[PDB]
């Protein structure tokens, strides 16, 4: 069994939001219950990870580390997947009892916070990604930062991610494309996977805030709770290393 | 610290 088989094998199952079609809309209600349904998705991710060929044998801390950054980076990128496959969209297939309209982005505040999101899904649609090159791009997202100190099993890790870099590149030579177009969507794909850590950080911008102003009263659930309140931290104290493709 | 997180990696799936 090959190892991009392996990764399509332990993609999660898709879950449901409960929202209620009957009541109207409103963005505090959006939000709420997208927070809500985003800690069921993180506690689905633990187990995704756990799947994951060679993630087991890092250091228990190593593989805590790593979820606690690419938390937000995991769910952005799975989003955009689903909502590039529900397309000409245009629209966030958050669950299928809640899509992010054209009408929904109207509300107070949606629009501002939904367009870091549909950046991913307008980017997988204009470079036409395919599956097997999403699996290892997705994989390749809970590798993407690491602590200003390093890892623990850092060794293992940058072996494990390069194994994963190759798995790529598979993908992309499936495509049936000369070497010369075969490095260009390498530089292609590798440019958004860079360019998820300025998506990430634009969202984590307005996620923070939701959650520091208790004013707000919005409810994340204790996973994201738990997330939010290790990263806050390390962000402040600048204890993050962000792996980049292109200089 | 982050006790849900710790749980669910030690847990068996
Ligand atoms: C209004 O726009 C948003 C944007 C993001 C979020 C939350 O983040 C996500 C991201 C993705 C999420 C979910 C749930 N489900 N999926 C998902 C669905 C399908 C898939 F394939 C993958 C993930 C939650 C975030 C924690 N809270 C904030 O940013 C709050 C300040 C608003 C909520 N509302």
């Amino acid at each position: 069994p090959t190892l991009v088989s392996l990764l399509e094998v332990i993609e999660p199952e898709v879950l449901y939001a409960g929202y209620d079609s009957s009541v109207p809309d409103s963005t505090w209600r959006i939000m709420t219950t997208l927070n809500m349904l985003g800690g069921r998705q993180m506690i689905a991710a633990v187990k995704w990870a756990k799947a994951i060929p060679g993630f087991r044998n890092l250091h228990l801390d190593d593989q805590m580390t790593l979820l606690q950054y690419s938390w937000m980076s995991l769910m952005a990128f799975a989003l955009g997947w689903r909502s590039y496959r529900q397309s000409s969209a245009n629209l966030l297939c958050f669950a299928p009892d809640l899509i992010i309209n054209e009408q929904r982005m109207t509300l107070p505040d949606m629009y501002d916070q939904c367009k870091h999101m549909l950046y991913v899904s307008s980017e997988l649609h204009r470079l036409q990604v395919s599956y097997e090159e999403y699996l290892c791009m997705k994989t390749l997202l809970l590798l993407s930062s690491v602590p200003k100190d390093g890892l623990k099993s850092q060794e293992l890790f940058d072996e494990i991610r390069m194994t994963y870099i190759k798995e790529l590149g598979k993908a992309i030579v499936k495509r049936e494309g000369n070497s010369s177009q075969n490095w260009q969507r390498f530089y292609q794909l590798t440019k958004l996977l860079d360019s998820m850590h300025e998506v990430v950080e634009n969202l984590l911008n307005y996620c923070f805030q939701t959650f520091l102003d208790k004013t707000m009263s919005i409810e994340f659930p204790e996973m994201l709770a738990e997330i939010i309140t290790n990263q806050i931290p390390k962000y402040s104290n600048g204890n993050i290393k962000k792996l980049l493709f292109h200089q | 610290e982050n006790a849900l997180l710790r749980y669910l990696l030690d847990k068996d799936d």
